RNA sequence: UCGUUGUUUUUUUCUG
C-alpha cells in the first residue's frame, strides 16, 4: 500500500514504473480509487529485515 | 501565419496584415477589443472546435444557449460558483449550488 | 386586466405535448373517480383511454390558462386547440 | 414404408440405422427419449441421523442421482393423481439405507448396493438400485471414520425428465446424416480445402462419396439417420425404444381426442 | 401474353464473391446492341460460356396470396428450366436509342440494354423472366 | 426465489384446455391453435406431416417464449378441406407411422437377440 | 469433494469408476490408457476422472465431533 | 384457530406427502412452508 | 435531503436480455410485482374486478 | 403491480434524459428485470452485472405523464444530435448482414414459420423469388415484411452504379428491398437509416413494432442458420505472415536509418520542434505506419467467410484496428503521448543496453497476440493498460463535476410562449430558441 | 479464467441445447461478440488446450513465455482424430438439422462468483423511516429505499 | 538476490537460451527482439524463469502473455470472488460467510506456478463444455 | 383485541 492519500489526483504514484519488473505484480492491482496505489507482491519477492 | 502568445491589438494593426479577419484563440481578448458579440461568435467556435474534434456532433442549437447564456450580462460570467453565485437570482436557488 | 380578450389571441393555437399530458391526466382522474363523462364508451374501461377518447372528439370541459412571462394571461377552451 | 438396421447392441446401448422418415420425426424421437421417458428415482430423503462429513443436502443430492431398475414403472400411478392419502405402496417405493462404521481405525465406504427395498408394490420388477455386475458395489455414496453413523430413510416416485434431470433415462444420443454432406445443409469453414482439413465421419464407408462431376441434386431430402443410444441401465436401450415410441403415440392420440373433443 | 422474347448469347459468366450466385454477361444473336446483364443461381441452374439462353418476359403466366403450385393447373412456365419473379425498379428512357430497364429479383439483379421498339411494351410493375435450356 | 416449479411445464392446470382454437378472419379457411405444455417436440413433428400434404396451404407455429411451455400453430388448408379434418389426418397418420416403426424394430431385436 | 455420480454434460454415470481408475493407476498404466480400459470416449465424462480433486480423505483427518 | 405452528403434511396436490409447518391460517387457506425448498405455499384446509 | 431523497415504491435488481419483448416492455419479477403495490380508486368500470 | 402498467425506469448514472424512460410491465418468472436488447443503447446498460432502478407511479396523473412524455418510443430520436439514439445491435445486427447477402434463399416451409413470427404480418406469403424449379425465397423479401408499407430510402456508397454489382449502397421502394446488403450503416442508429425514416413518417408506434419485427425475425433465421467464431479466424496463411514481417523488417530498418542520421546531426529539424521532439515524432509515424500497413495486409489476406471479417463488415463489434492487433502486429505503445521512457538509468528495462533506442527497446510489441508475446513486450503492453485504466478513472469523475456544474448553470431556462428565452427572473437569452 | 464475465441469460434442458454428432451437448454457450473487441485470445487458445488434454488424457500446461505454439497444437488435436482448430459439426436441437456454419466447441475453466442475484433483488413499498428526517431508512438489509 | 537500485548497473539474460548467440521461420511462435545494437554482451545475470514476475493471481491466468492487459487485470481482480473451498477445515470454524463448491475440479490447462500455489488441490472451479455460437438471440 | 416498534457513528474492502 503506499498512504499518498486522495486529495488531489495525480497520475505518477500510479502508473506502472519500469523499476517495478520483477518486484510487484504488473497486472495485479485494485479498480476504482485505489487502482495503483495497492500493490501485491510478485512471486519471488523478498523483503530486508 | 498562426502564432503563439497574444497580443491582438498590436498584430491587427501591423500593415500588410487583414485586420478584419485576424483571430485569436483566447476570447477574453475579443471580449476586451471586438466588443461583445465578437467574443460570442468566437466562444462558439472554441465550443465546436472542442466537441467536433473527435467526430461527435452536437446541434448548434445547444451551443448557442450555452454560448448565449455565458454572455447575456455583457461580460464573461464563467461556469463557476463565483459567476453563477454572483448572479441575482433566488437566494435558495444559489445556495442549492 | 391580466386576461387577454378572445379577439387578440396570439399564442399558437396547437395544442403543446405538455398540455396533452395535463389535460389526458386530468381527466382521467375526474373520470376515475366518479365525474360525468360526456361520450358514449362500448368497451373500454380504462379511465385514461376514455381521456384520449373524449379528447380525440373534443369533447373536453377544461379551459387551459396560458402565463405569459410578464403575467398576463390568456384562457385556450378545449374545444377550439387544433390537436394533431 | 419405415425402416430400420440395427447395426450394433447391446443391453446398455444400441447404434442402429433409421431411415425413410421425416429428419422431423427422427430428432423427436430422440427428444422425447431424452425427456419423456418416465422413470423412477428417489424423491424424498428422510435423514434420521447423521454424523458424516458431509452436508444433509449433499447427500439427498447424490441419492437423488442413483439409477433405479425402472422396468415396470410404466405400471406404476403417478403419486401426485393417486387417491390414497400419504403415499400407499401402488404410487411409490421406500428404500432404507443405514451403514455405520465402527472401530477407532478404517473407513467405511457406504455403496449404492447399500440400499435396500423395504417396501414397493410388489412383485413389480422396480426399485432395486442397478448393478453393472454381480460384485460391483456400485456408486460411492460416502466415507465414514471411527463413530460415525448415517441413517436414512429414501423415497422414490415415477416422473419424467423435464422435472429434473434426475429421471432421464437416456445417457447421450448421437445423430447424424448425410455423412458427405450432399444435401450441403452445411458449408464447411476451410483455410485451404474442405476436405483436407475436416476428418470424416465414422458413418463414411456407409454411403458412396458423391462423384467428382456429380451435379447438385435439389430434390433430395434427408434419408438415413444413424442414431447411437446409450442408458444408465435403469432400463434396457430397446425398452427406452419402444417406450419413448409409446409415450409420442399416445400423446398424439390425446391431442387427437381433444380435437374431436372440442365440439 | 409474351411481351418479349430473344435468344442470348453467354458471353462471360462471374462468379465473384458468392458461390451459388453468378452474373451473366448476354448479348442477342437475333439483334445486336441489345445486352442483359443478369444474376442466376449457379447451382439451381448451372451456364457455362457462349451457351444459348431462351429469354422470355411476361407480366402474368396464366393462360393474391401465394399457394404450392398444384399440378393439376397449368402455366406458361412449363415449357422453361428457370423461373424467377422480378419487380422494376426504374425504367430509364434515356438517349435516343439507350432505354434501360431495371428489374431487381428480391435482390438478384437484371439490366436490359436496347432500342425502344423491343422495350416499349416492359413499363410494367412486376415481370416474370423464363429462361429455357 | 421466483423460481417456476419444474412440475408445471406439463401437468397442464384444470382450468385451461389442452388444446384450444381460433379462427384467422383475415383469410379464409384459417385457424389458430393454442397449445399448452408442448414444445418443439410435438409442434414440429405435427408441422412436418402437414406440410406434406396437398391441400394444406400454410402451416406454422411459433413457441413464443421458451419461459412459457405452450406453443401457438396457425394452420390453413384450401376452401377443399376443414383444417382440423387435416389435423387429425395428420395426426392418425403420424400414429400408424410409429406403431409400423414399432412392428419393424421389434422384429429387428428379437432376430438380433 | 467427492467424486460425482453423474456427468453433468451428458449424464453417463461415473461415480463407481473412481476406485477403478484409481486402481489402474496404481499399476502405472498411463491416464489415457486408464480411462480407454473404463470405456470413457466422450470426452465430456472423461474431463471428470481426468480432474476431480478428492477432498473427503481430508476431511476425514479431523477427529469427528462425536 | 389456536391450531397454529404444528408441523402439517399434504395429501392431495402437487405437494403430496411433504412435511411443512403452519404459518399464517387466516382462514379457508392456510400457507404451510416447504421443508425441502426454501419457498412457501398456500393450500386450503381440506388437504 | 431536500434536492435528493430516497423514495418509496421502488426495487433495484440485476437485468438480462429477452429478445422476446416488445420494446417498450419490461420484465418484473414476480415477488417485487406482489410486492409494489399502484394505488387505483373504485368505480363502475372495474368493481367486480 | 399487473400488466401493462407503466412504471419508470432508471440507470445509475443518469447523464442525459435517454437514461430514464418509461416501460410497460409484463410479469414474469425468476428474479431478473428483463429488457430489450436495442433500449441498452441509450442506457449504456451491459448484461455483465449491471443493475437498474424501478420508480412506480403513486396515481393516475403521474400515469398520464408517464405514458405520453417518457413512452421509450417517443425517445427514438435524440435532440442531442437529431439522430435516432436505438437501434439494432449484437446478433440482430450481424445476422441480418448475412441474411440479407444476395446468395442466401430459404425453403418454403422455413418461409412459412419466418412469416409467422412478424406480429404485424398481413398474411398474404409473398411469391417466390423463383418459381421454377424449386420455390425459394430471398432473404431481403423476408426482410421488407418486416419493413412496413410505403417507406422510401436510398443511399451512394464509393460512387456505385445502378446495378450494385459489390451489392453496396441500398434503395427500398415501398417498403421493399430492391439490394444491397442491410448492415449497420443502413439499421443502425445513424442518422438518415432506416429508423429515423420510419420515426419520422408513421410515428412511434410503428417504429417500435418494426424494431420488434427485425428482431424476431433475425433472430430466428440466425438461430436456424448459426453462427461462431473460432481460433483459425485469427490465422492467416505463411505468405501473410512472409509480407507482414518483411514489412516489419523494413520498417525497422528505417527506424534505424533515421536514428544514425540523426545521431549525426544529419536529420532535419521539424518547426518549433527540437531535435529529440522532432526525431520522436518521425519514429512514432513510421511505426504506425507499418503497423497499419501490415493490418492492411492481413485484412485483405482474409477470406470472405471469416468470422470475425463477418462480425467486422456488419459492424456489429470490433473494428479493424481490432484484427491488425489481434493478427498482424500489436504496435508501438504509448504511455503519456510518448514511447516508454528510460525509468533505469538511461534506458527502458535492465535486459537492454545503455543507449538503445531501437523499437523494440521503447515498447514496439511486434508479435500478434496469437503468437503471444515476449516478457518485455508483455511488461510494456501492462504498463499502457495500467494507464488507460488510470486515465478512465480519473476521466469520469472530472466529466461528471462539469456536467454538474453546467446542469446547475442552465436548470432554468424555460421556452416561454412568446417564443423567448428566459431564465427565472424573466430575463431574455434568446428571442427565439435556437433562432429558428 | 480471461475477465469474460458474465450473467445466465436463460437456462435451456438437455434436449433444446444444440447437440454435436455424438451428443456432447454444451454445458454453456458465451456469445462470440464478445470476443474481438476484447481479443481475448487466450480464450479460445485455452479451449483448444483443454480439449486436447481431455482428449489425450492429461493436463495441458499453459506457463507464459514458453514453446507450445498453436500450431503443435492443431496438430495433435487432428492426429487425435478432430478439426484441426477445434470447430464441429453442430446440430440444432429444436429441429435435429445441421447448423450452415460450424462451432467451436470445448471445455474451459469457468468459475462462480460471490454476486448472487438474490443478495442484490429488493424493493420496497413502505416501511421504517429515519427517525431525525422521517426519510425511508438506508440499505437493503434494513429495507432501505432508492435514493 | 538483488534489490530494486542495484538493477540499475546490470545486464540480465532473459533465458539462458541468450547466453549462447543462435544462428526457424515460424509464423504461429515468438520472434526475439533484433538486440543487434551492440555487437558483444556481458551478461552477469539470467532470470530464473520470466513467468516469475506475476503476482500471486495473475500466475493462475493460463497464457496470460496471449491478453489484452486490462484483461489480465480483471480476471486479476476477479479470481479473488470466486466461490471455491477455502479451508479443509470449513466444518469446525464459525465463520460469519462462508461459502464452499460441492464439486472443485482443477483447472484442465494448468500453469507450472499452481504447483506451489496449491491451487490444483483447492480448485475454485469446474471445467464446463462451452459452446460460442449464437443460438437464440439470448445471450448477447 | 385491533394495535405493534429496532441506533448512530466512522472506517474498510467491494459492485456498475
Ligand atoms: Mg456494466
Ligand atoms: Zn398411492
Ligand atoms: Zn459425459
Amino acid at each position: 500500500n503506499t498512504p499518498i492519500g486522495r486529495d488531489g489526483k495525480l497520475a505518477k504514484p500510479r502508473q506502472l514504473h519500469n523499476t517495478h519488473w520483477g518486484l510487484v505484480c504488473p497486472a495485479e492491482t485494485p479498480e476504482g480509487q485505489a487502482c495503483g496505489l495497492v500493490k501485491n507482491l510478485s512471486l519471488l519477492s523478498g523483503i530486508s529485515i | 501565419l498562426e502564432t503563439d502568445g497574444i497580443n491582438l491589438a498590436e498584430v491587427m494593426a501591423v500593415p500588410g496584415v487583414d485586420s478584419s479577419r485576424t483571430y485569436s484563440n483566447s476570447f477574453v481578448e475579443i471580449l476586451s477589443v471586438l466588443g461583445i458579440e465578437a467574443t460570442r461568435s468566437s466562444l462558439y467556435k472554441e465550443i465546436l472546435n472542442v466537441i467536433a474534434f473527435d467526430g461527435s456532433y452536437v446541434n448548434y442549437r445547444h451551443m448557442a444557449l450555452l454560448v448565449d447564456v455565458m454572455t447575456s450580462r455583457g461580460y464573461l460570467m464563467a461556469i463557476t460558483r463565483h459567476g453563477i453565485n454572483r448572479a441575482d437570482t433566488g437566494a435558495l436557488m444559489r445556495c442549492s449550488f | 386586466e391580466l386576461a387577454i380578450l378572445k379577439e387578440e389571441r396570439t399564442t399558437t393555437p396547437y395544442l403543446t405535448k405538455y398540455e396533452r399530458a395535463r389535460i389526458l391526466g386530468t381527466r382521467a382522474l375526474q373520470i376515475s373517480m366518479n365525474a360525468p363523462v360526456l361520450v358514449d364508451i362500448e368497451g373500454e374501461t380504462d379511465p385514461l383511454q376514455i381521456a384520449m377518447k373524449e379528447l380525440s372528439q373534443r369533447k373536453i370541459p377544461l379551459v387551459i390558462r396560458r402565463y405569459l412571462p410578464d403575467g398576463s394571461y390568456e384562457d385556450w377552451g378545449c374545444d377550439e386547440l387544433i390537436v394533431d | 414404408e419405415p425402416k430400420v438396421n440395427i447395426i450394433n447392441a447391446q443391453d446398455d446401448e444400441v447404434e442402429l440405422m433409421l431411415s425413410d422418415v421425416n429428419l422431423s420425426l427422427a430428432n423427436s424421437l430422440r427428444r422425447t427419449m431424452l425427456a419423456e421417458v418416465p422413470t423412477l428415482a428417489i424423491d424424498l430423503v428422510e435423514i434420521k441421523m447423521n454424523t458424516s462429513v458431509l452436508a444433509d443436502e449433499f447427500i439427498s443430492h447424490r441419492l437423488g442421482l442413483i439409477p433405479l431398475v425402472s422396468e415396470d414403472v410404466e405400471e406404476m400411478k403417478y403419486s401426485r393423481d393417486c387417491t390414497c392419502e400419504d403415499y400407499c405402496d401402488e404410487c411409490s417405493v421406500v428404500l432404507e439405507l443405514s451403514a455405520r462404521h465402527e472401530g477407532e481405525e478404517g473407513t467405511t465406504d457406504v455403496y449404492s448396493s447399500s440400499l435396500i427395498k423395504v417396501s414397493g408394490p410388489g412383485n413389480l420388477n422396480v426399485g432395486e438400485p442397478v448393478r453393472r455386475d454381480d460384485y460391483d458395489q456400485g456408486i460411492l455414496l460416502c466415507k465414514l471414520r471411527n463413530h460415525q453413523e448415517l441413517n436414512i430413510r429414501c423415497i422414490a416416485k415415477k416422473g419424467i425428465a423435464k422435472e429434473h434431470a434426475k429421471w432421464s433415462p437416456c445417457s447421450a444420443i448421437a445423430f447424424e446424416y448425410d455423412p458427405h454432406n450432399k444435401l450441403k445443409h452445411t458449408d464447411f469453414w476451410f483455410e485451404v480445402d474442405a476436405k483436407k482439413e475436416w476428418p470424416d465421419s465414422k458413418y463414411a464407408t456407409w454411403e458412396e462419396p458423391p462423384k467428382p462431376g456429380e451435379v447438385f441434386d435439389y430434390k433430395a431430402k434427408p434419408n438415413r439417420f444413424y442414431m447411437t443410444v446409450e442408458t444408465t441401465g435403469s432400463l434396457k436401450a430397446n425398452q427406452v425404444f419402444s417406450r419413448g415410441i409409446k409415450t409420442l403415440q399416445e400423446k398424439l392420440a390425446n391431442v387427437l381426442f381433444e380435437l374431436e373433443n372440442s365440439r | 401474353s409474351a411481351l418479349f422474347d430473344d435468344i442470348f448469347t453467354v458471353q462471360t459468366v462471374d462468379n465473384g464473391r458468392y458461390n451459388k450466385v453468378s452474373r451473366i454477361i448476354g448479348i442477342s444473336t437475333t439483334n445486336s446492341a441489345i445486352k442483359l446483364t443478369l444474376d442466376i443461381n449457379n447451382e439451381m441452374f448451372p451456364v457455362s460460356q457462349d451457351d444459348s439462353l431462351t429469354v422470355t418476359l411476361a407480366n402474368s403466366l396464366s393462360l393474391k396470396s401465394w399457394r404450392p403450385p398444384k399440378p393439376t393447373d397449368k402455366s406458361l412456365a412449363d415449357d422453361y428450366d428457370y423461373v424467377m419473379f422480378g419487380t422494376v425498379y426504374k425504367f430509364e428512357e434515356g438517349d435516343e436509342d439507350k432505354i434501360k430497364v431495371y428489374v431487381s429479383f428480391g435482390g438478384l439483379l437484371m439490366c436490359l440494354e436496347g432500342g425502344y421498339k423491343s422495350l416499349a411494351s416492359l413499363k410494367q410493375d412486376n415481370l416474370y423472366i423464363l429462361i429455357r435450356r | 426465489m421466483n423460481a417456476p416449479d419444474r412440475f408445471e411445464l406439463f401437468i397442464l392446470p384444470d382450468d385451461v384446455p389442452k388444446l384450444k382454437i381460433t379462427p384467422d378472419s383475415r383469410v379464409p379457411n384459417c385457424i389458430i391453435i393454442k397449445f399448452e405444455r408442448e414444445d418443439h417436440t410435438l409442434a414440429n413433428l405435427l408441422r412436418e406431416e402437414l406440410a406434406l400434404y396437398p391441400d394444406v396451404t400454410f402451416v406454422a407455429y411459433k413457441v413464443e417464449h421458451p419461459l412459457f411451455a405452450n406453443f401457438v400453430m396457425r394452420l390453413q388448408t384450401e376452401e377443399g378441406t376443414r383444417p382440423k379434418q387435416a389435423l387429425e389426418r395428420a395426426c392418425a397418420s403420424i400414429i400408424n407411422k410409429l406403431k409400423t416403426l414399432d412392428h419393424k424394430f421389434n422384429e429387428e431385436w428379437n432376430i438380433k437377440n | 469433494m467427492i467424486i460425482p455420480v453423474r456427468c453433468f454434460s451428458c449424464g453417463k454415470v461415473v461415480g463407481d469408476k473412481w476406485d477403478a481408475y484409481l486402481r489402474l493407476l496404481e499399476e502405472g498404466k498411463q491416464e489415457g490408457d486408464a480411462l480407454d480400459e473404463l470405456k470413457l470416449k466422450r470426452y465430456c465424462c472423461r474431463r471428470m476422472v481426468l480432474t476431480h480433486v478428492d477432498l473427503i480423505e481430508k476431511f476425514l483427518r479431523y477427529n469427528p465431533l462425536e | 384457530d389456536p391450531t397454529l405452528n404444528k408441523t402439517v403434511k399434504i395429501r392431495q396436490g402437487g405437494y403430496k406427502g411433504k412435511i411443512g409447518i403452519v404459518k399464517e391460517a387466516n382462514g379457508d387457506r392456510f400457507r404451510v412452508e416447504l421443508h425441502n425448498p426454501n419457498k412457501t405455499i398456500p393450500i386450503p384446509c381440506s388437504f | 435531503n431536500l434536492m435528493g431523497k430516497r423514495v418509496d415504491f421502488s426495487a433495484r435488481t440485476v437485468i438480462s436480455g429477452d429478445p422476446n419483448l416488445e420494446l417498450d416492455q419490461v420484465g418484473v419479477p414476480i415477488s417485487i410485482a406482489k410486492t409494489l403495490s399502484y394505488p387505483e380508486t373504485v368505480t363502475q368500470y372495474n368493481i367486480h374486478r | 403491480l399487473m400488466d401493462d402498467d407503466p412504471v419508470l425506469f432508471n440507470r445509475q448514472p443518469s447523464l442525459h434524459k435517454m437514461s430514464m424512460m418509461a416501460h410497460r410491465v409484463k410479469v414474469m418468472p425468476y428474479s431478473t428485470f428483463r429488457l430489450n436488447l436495442s433500449v441498452t443503447s441509450p442506457y449504456n446498460a451491459d448484461f455483465d452485472g449491471d443493475e437498474m432502478n424501478l420508480h412506480v407511479p403513486q396515481s393516475e396523473e403521474t400515469r398520464a405523464e408517464l405514458s405520453q412524455l417518457c413512452a421509450v418510443p417517443l425517445q427514438i430520436v435524440s435532440p442531442q444530435s437529431n439522430k435516432p439514439v436505438m437501434g439494432i445491435v449484437q446478433d440482430t445486427l450481424c445476422g441480418v448482414r448475412k441474411m440479407t447477402l444476395r446468395d442466401t434463399f430459404i425453403e418454403y416451409e422455413q418461409v412459412m414459420n419466418m412469416l409467422f413470427w412478424v406480429p404485424s404480418w398481413d398474411g398474404v406469403v409473398p411469391q417466390p423469388a423463383i418459381l421454377k424449379p424449386k420455390p425459394l425465397w430471398t432473404g431481403k423479401q423476408l426482410l421488407s415484411i418486416a419493413i412496413p408499407s410505403g417507406i422510401h430510402l436510398q443511399r451512394t456508397d464509393g460512387g456505385n452504379s445502378l446495378l450494385s454489382p459489390k451489392d453496396n449502397g441500398m434503395l427500398i421502394v415501398d417498403g421493399k428491398v430492391m439490394f444491397g446488403v442491410v448492415d449497420k450503416k443502413t439499421v443502425g442508429s445513424g442518422g438518415g437509416g432506416l429508423i429515423h425514416t420510419v420515426m419520422r413518417e408513421k410515428g412511434p408506434k410503428i417504429c417500435a413494432e418494426l424494431f420488434g419485427n427485425i428482431q424476431k425475425v433475425v433472430n430466428y433465421w440466425l438461430l436456424h442458420n448459426g453462427f461462431s467464431i473460432g481460433i483459425g479466424d485469427a490465422i492467416a496463411d505463411a505468405s501473410t505472415m512472409k509480407e507482414i514481417t518483411h514489412a516489419i523488417s523494413s520498417a525497422k530498418e528505417q527506424v534505424q536509418e533515421i536514428i544514425y542520421k540523426a545521431q549525426h546531426n544529419e536529420l532535419e529539424l521539424k518547426p518549433g520542434m527540437t531535435l529529440r521532439e522532432s526525431f520522436e515524432g518521425e519514429v512514432s509515424r513510421t511505426l504506425n505506419d507499418a503497423r497499419d500497413s501490415a493490418g492492411r495486409s492481413a485484412e485483405m489476406n482474409l477470406k470472405d467467410l471469416n468470422n470475425v471479417k463477418q462480425m467486422v463488415s456488419a459492424g456489429s463489434k470490433g473494428s479493424f484496428i481490432n484484427i491488425a492487433q489481434m493478427s498482424a502486429c500489436v504496435g508501438q505503445q504509448m504511455v503519456e503521448g510518448k514511447r516508454i521512457a528510460f525509468g533505469f538509468a538511461d534506458r527502458s528495462l535492465p535486459h537492454f543496453t545503455k543507449d538503445d533506442f531501437s523499437p523494440e527497446s521503447k515498447g514496439f510489441v511486434e508479435n500478434s497476440y496469437l503468437r503471444g508475446l515476449t516478457p518485455q513486450e508483455f511488461f510494456f503492453h501492462a504498463m499502457a493498460g495500467r494507464e488507460g485504466l488510470i486515465d478512465t478513472a480519473v476521466k469520469t469523475a472530472e466529466t461528471g463535476y462539469i456536467q454538474r456544474r453546467l446542469v446547475k448553470a442552465l436548470e432554468d431556462i424555460m421556452v416561454h410562449y412568446d417564443g423567448t428565452t428566459r431564465n427565472s427572473l424573466g430575463d431574455i437569452i434568446q428571442f427565439l430558441y435556437g433562432e429558428d | 479464467r480471461h475477465g469474460q464475465k458474465g450473467t445466465i441469460g436463460v437456462t435451456y434442458r438437455h434436449e433444446d441445447m444444440p447437440f454435436s454428432a455424438e451428443g456432447i451437448v454444451p454445458d454453456l454457450i458465451i456469445n462470440p461478440h464478445a470476443i474481438p473487441s476484447r481479443m481475448t485470445v487466450a480464450h479460445l487458445i485455452e479451449c483448444l488446450l483443454s480439449k486436447v488434454g481431455s482428449i489425450r488424457g492429461y493436463e495441458g500446461d499453459a506457463t507464459p513465455f514458453t514453446d507450445l505454439t498453436v500450431d503443435a497444437v492443431s496438430n495433435l488435436l487432428r492426429d487425435n482424430g478432430y478439426q484441426s482448430r477445434g470447430f464441429e459439426v453442430m446440430y440444432n436441437g429444436h429441429t435435429g438439422k445441421k447448423l450452415m456454419a460450424q462451432v467451436f466447441f470445448g471445455p474451459t475453466y469457468y468459475q462462480r462468483l460471490r454476486h448472487m442475484v438474490d443478495d442484490k433483488i429488493h424493493a420496497r413499498a413502505r416501511g421504517p423511516v429515519q427517525v431525525l428526517t422521517r426519510q425511508p431508512v438506508e440499505g437493503r438489509s434494513r429495507d432501505g429505499g432508492l435514493r | 538476490y538483488v534489490d530494486g537500485e542495484e538493477e540499475e548497473t546490470i545486464m540480465i539474460a532473459m533465458t539462458p537460451e541468450d547466453l549462447q548467440t543462435r544462428s526457424l521461420n515460424d509464423t504461429a511462435k515468438r520472434i526475439k527482439p533484433e538486440m543487434s545494437t551492440s555487437s558483444h554482451h556481458t551478461f552477469t545475470h539470467c532470470e530464473i524463469h520470466p513467468s516469475m514476475i506475476l503476482g500471486v493471481a495473475a500466475s493462475i491466468i493460463p497464457f496470460p502473455d496471449h491478453n489484452q492487459s486490462p484483461r489480465n487485470t480483471y480476471q486479476s481482480a476477479m479470481g479473488k470472488q470466486a466461490m471455491g473451498v477455502f479451508l479443509t477445515n470449513y466444518n469446525v470454524r464459525m465463520d460469519t460467510m462462508a461459502n464452499i463448491l460441492y464439486y472443485p475440479q482443477k483447472p484442465l490447462a494448468k500453469t507450472q506456478a499452481m504447483e506451489y500455489l496449491k491451487f490444483r488441490e483447492l480448485p475454485a472451479g469446474q471445467n464446463a463444455i462451452v459452446a460460442i455460437a449464437c443460438y437464440s438471440g439470448y445471450n448477447q
